[PDB]
RNA sequence: CGAGACUCUGGCAUGCUAACUAGUUACGCGACCCCCGAGCGGUCGGCGUCCCCCAACUUCUUAGAGGGACAAGUGGCGUUCAGCCACCCGAGAUUGAGCAAUAACAGGUCUGUGAUGCCCUUAGAUGUCGGGGCUGCACGCGCGCUACACUGACUGGCUCAGCGUGUGCCUACCCUACGCCGGCAGGCGCGGGUAACCCGUUGAACCCCAUUCGUGAUGGGGAUCGGGGAUUGCAAUUAUUC
């Protein structure tokens, strides 16, 4: 299967466990006190995200390609309140994103390969497999 | 149903369950809503309870948190007044003692007589934009 | 080689393009089930010509879609569309004209416009207003 | 004063009267008696063969 | 326009209210409990979270913006 | 051997692009090089939009201009200067034609 | 499905008319049933077409006002199932049946429109039509769910509910039958 | 003569002719190969990259020639005419612009015009540089914008686009994929692209979703002010802006 066929909410979760139980994530020494993107009127609730973001990342590069730090930021990107002018479109943080495609290569999730940026490991692949089959079998919605 | 650990002090205000943590304590000058947030979230303190929940300990854990914010890796860049202009130092200015300083640098541009302090002081808007119909009704 | 035709639908902007082609899978949309995609709050509307006219002739052709252009409910709409046509026009040049009638008789009556196309795409913006029929406001003494 | 509720079903829409023209006449079969058949204005669209529930046959609706 | 607020801190009487009124019930949201006791409305919300592990509410909705709790199976 | 050259096409004038277009590929084949068959690309519209009114009150009136330019290529394969010299010729006024050594 | 289109969690069998005079503006299985309300999204091509648009996605089109929450009909259609779901569990019953009741309780008889005696304020009693007793009555209705909503901890589907509910059988609590009420009375009296 | 007619655009052509600065199909599909499912497995189906043909196509994409709408067919009505109503097919006699007569106006413009009459000024400029104001507010008006919330504020997550545009330009110059650093602003290294090649598979926002908050001027709202960092310019004071 490709990712899409499962429950895509369900796969993010189930992946951003899985590598906490890997047990690195090369952790940033920022996202404790972080602004993060400027799409934001309140500081992170928590400093877990950065499992969930990960996620989201490797399966976003495993239906693409090869991307970098572009393709994450406008999809975590949404509408920026402007003040009292109007509410238009931006990209937010770039250091977290960049950060998150770092640390995943390290573990090689997803590495550098052709049509730039990172495209999905077969090691990667495997994972992604795996947690797909427990989602596949849970649901569908 | 835990009523019972209630009413919590943060400096001057009693702070009781009406909002989350956070939002609670920005009764007080010096603190703004991410302010409060990221005390929290420093302190190790689940910021979704109510300020009727949580006991005197946590209160005091935020506290010296927030009036040492660098020596519990709080930056710079997220403190109200960035080396300031009475002090050498950054500093997180809180309570009553941010009107104190808020009035020093109003009096002292008057004397200085640079353009903010003018401005501020005749009642004419400080920036320079259009006030032309505006400021008033 | 495997036989096929390839049929479309069209609401507003976006082409939704079916191709029809002797097997067995799913009918997929982008590669993933109807049931998934989201919005999902919309979702019987896309079931609802499999259900219909039964699973078992879906099932006699793999059905596979690419869809680009409008947003999500025109998608939604083009999808619904293709599918229909697909099926019917699958069964009018290789297997029967009874099977083919017989669809387009149930759908035709309560109808959907699943095999007559939609007029309707956008009308032009002209000068003089903030919209394309609204107009700036007057002043009068 | 008082008399029954009367259903009455639409037998012909005469025509559109009102100042703004926004007042429809019609004529209503009694539906109860095929003897009466009355003219009483109908304010809103009206598709012929449709009912109404006749309150009164007092204060006859008609031209304005 | 209006003023009106609620109780926000957890209570003793309203939660022990809460699951001896249970007949009454056969709708359950956060906003009804609300008004019929004087729990917050998050309050409200949280109070059903843990009811549901006794079981005498059932879950029928579990949408994002509010929940919509069923009291047992139907009533 | 045989060179892969492209002829480019850029004008404005759809009926006169069309019929250098149609001379370009006839004479090609007769005297034999490659037909190819023309790739339409996207006309491009240049909008600009002013004022109708100097001096600006009464009501708001705007004009607006568009200047559609149109593009098309041929890549033609056979050999060296018989094609840019075969194609080229015959043509002089308002139809850009671009022969170019490019494609290998 | 093709012996009984049904609605998306609910059936639109076992549902009545009361009325004889509100028929053919009131259906939902006469052929109209749907799982999920939508047509094509225009209903102002024809006169004709009113005709075709069933009472259920007459109701969620008419919710949608008040700028903001205009020209979203998928927060009306998960606001509207999660209402008809709030329905089932206060009464039993289908809540396509208590729909129908609420709209048959709550369209007007006779109303007035203008007429000139005088330039004192006086009106004409007439009757309405059945098409214009069931656009009033949806009108009143979702109208009333948003006004409760808008500074009340409840939301635009429990109000909804409950809107329906007490004009169904009577409560007075009900703002359509309220203002219907008024609109008869006025009528009856006049020139 | 005006308007109609006409022209241009939007919609109906799996018919016509084409496409390696465009794609699609369709194998053979193998590999990266995951087993996710079936099959013991080879193999089959699969989002993408890669295999590519002396493959096939124009369906999506493109733009050329063609046809289709004429109230045509049918039925009522009407001077049985001009026309009207319904019905089928279906883009329905339901799209939007472009288009302006006869003639008027002391409408506006000498500050668009080395178009221009007369007048003023002209080496002592009203022909150029340095500096400030148009941005000053007790108040009246207009077009707007942002708001008054729960179809929302908040924190994660899902996910679909289109019209257009760009550097290497006759007085001044681009869009940025991709690496690194910084919460951010921003800084810094590459490479491609006058371009349906590259930016940009334009994966935008609304939308969808699991929470939190709970209708409380509340966290709705972002006014006013204070401190600091940077970006633009030789020059920002009277926040240029961020």
């Amino acid at each position: 299967v490709t990712v899409k066929d499962v429950n895509q909410q369900e796969f993010v979760r189930a992946l951003a466990a899985f590598l906490k139980k890997s047990g690195k994530l090369k952790v940033p020494e920022w996202v404790d006190t972080v602004k993060l993107a400027k799409h934001k009127e309140l500081a992170p609730y928590d400093e877990n995200w950065f499992y969930t973001r990960a996620a989201s990342t490797a399966r976003h590069l495993y239906l693409r390609g090869g991307a970098g730090v572009g393709s994450m930021t406008k999809i975590y990107g949404g509408r920026q309140r402007n003040g009292v002018m109007p509410s238009h479109f931006s990209r937010g943080s770039k250091s977290v994103a960049r950060r998150v495609l770092q640390a995943l290569e390290g573990l090689k999730m997803v590495e550098k390969d052709q049509d730039w940026g990172r495209k999905l490991t077969p090691q990667g692949q495997r994972d992604l497999d795996r947690i797909a089959g427990q989602v596949a079998a849970a649901k569908k919605k | 149903p835990e009523k019972f650990q209630h009413i919590l002090r943060v400096l001057n205000t009693n702070i009781d369950g009406r909002r989350k943590i956070a939002f609670a304590i920005t009764a007080i000058k010096g603190v703004g809503r991410r302010y409060a947030h990221v005390v929290l979230r420093k302190a190790d303190i689940d910021l979704t309870k109510r300020a009727g929940e949580l006991t005197e300990d946590e209160v005091e854990r935020v506290i010296t948190i927030m009036q040492n914010p660098r020596q519990y890796k709080i930056p710079d860049w997220f403190l109200n007044r960035q080396k300031d202009v009475k002090d050498g130092k950054y500093s997180q200015v809180l309570a009553n003692g941010l009107d104190n300083k808020l009035r020093e640098d109003l009096e002292r541009l008057k004397k200085i007589r640079a353009h903010r302090g003018l401005r501020h002081f005749w009642g004419l808007r400080v920036r320079g934009q259009h006030t032309k119909t505006t400021g008033r009704r | 080689p495997l036989q096929s035709v390839q049929v479309f639908g069209r609401k507003k902007t976006a082409t939704a393009v079916a191709h029809c082609k002797r097997g067995n899978g799913l009918i997929k949309v982008n590669g993933r089930p109807l049931e998934m995609i989201e919005p999902r709050t919309l979702q019987y509307k896309l079931l609802e010509p499999v259900l219909l006219l039964g699973k078992e002739r879906f099932a006699g052709v793999d059905i596979r879609v690419r869809v680009k252009g409008g947003g999500h409910v025109a998608q939604i709409y083009a999808i619904r569309q293709s599918i229909s046509k697909a099926l019917v026009a699958y069964y009018q040049k290789y297997v029967d004209e009874a099977s083919k009638k017989e669809i387009k008789d149930i759908l035709i009556q309560y109808d959907r416009t699943l095999l007559v196309a939609d007029p309707r795409r956008c009308e032009s913006k002209k000068f003089g207003g903030p919209g394309a029929r609204a107009r700036y406001q007057k002043s009068y003494r | 004063r008082v008399q029954p509720i009367k259903l009455a079903r639409v037998t012909k829409v005469l025509g559109r009267t009102g100042s703004q023209g926004q007042c429809t006449q019609v004529r209503v079969e009694f539906m109860d008696d095929t003897s009466r058949s009355i003219i009483r204005n109908v304010k809103g669209p009206v598709r012929e063969g449709d009912v109404l529930t006749l309150l009164e046959s007092e204060r006859e609706a008609r031209r304005l | 326009r209006d003023k009106l607020n609620n109780l926000v801190l957890f209570d003793k009487a309203t939660y022990d209210k809460l699951c001896k009124e249970v007949p009454n019930y056969k709708l359950i949201t956060p906003a009804v409990v609300s008004e019929r006791l004087k729990i917050r409305g998050s309050l409200a919300r949280a109070a059903l979270q843990e009811l549901l592990s006794k079981g005498l509410i059932k879950l029928v909705s579990k949408h994002r913006a509010q929940v919509i709790y069923t009291r047992n199976t139907k009533g | 051997a045989i060179h892969r050259i492209r002829i480019t096409l850029t004008s404005r004038n759809v009926k006169s692009l069309e019929k250098v277009c149609a001379d370009l590929i006839r004479g090609a084949k007769e005297k034999n090089l490659k037909v190819k068959g023309p790739v339409r690309m996207p006309t491009k519209t240049l909008r600009i939009t002013t004022r109708k009114t100097p001096c600006g009150e009464g009501s708001k009136t705007w004009d607006r201009f568009q200047m559609r330019i149109h593009k098309r290529l041929i890549d033609l394969h056979s050999p060296s200067e018989i094609v840019k010299q075969i194609t080229s010729i015959s043509i002089e006024p308002g139809v850009e034609v671009e022969v170019t050594i490019a494609d290998a | 499905t093709p012996d009984i289109k049904l609605f998306g969690k609910w059936s639109t069998d076992d549902v009545q008319i009361n009325d004889i005079s509100l028929q053919d503006y009131i259906a939902v299985k006469e052929k109209y049933a749907k799982y999920l309300p939508h047509s094509a999204g225009r209903y102002a091509a024809k006169r004709f077409r009113k005709a075709q648009c069933p009472i259920v996605e007459r109701l969620t089109n008419s919710m949608m006002m008040h700028g903001r929450n205009n020209g979203k009909k998928l927060m009306t259609v998960r606001i509207v199932k999660h209402a008809f779901e709030i329905i089932h569990l206060l009464t039993g019953e289908n809540p396509l049946q208590v729909l129908v009741n609420a709209i048959i309780n709550s369209g007007p008889r006779e109303d007035s429109t203008r007429i000139g005696r005088a330039g004192t304020v006086r009106r004409q009693a007439v009757d309405v039509s059945p098409l214009r007793r069931v656009n009033q009555a949806i009108w009143l209705l979702c109208t009333g769910a948003r006004e409760a909503a808008f500074r009340n901890i409840k939301t635009i589907a429990e109000c909804l509910a409950d809107e329906l509910i007490n004009a169904a059988k009577g409560s007075s609590n009900s703002y359509a039958i309220k203002k219907k009420d008024e609109l008869e009375r006025v009528a009856k009296s006049n020139r």
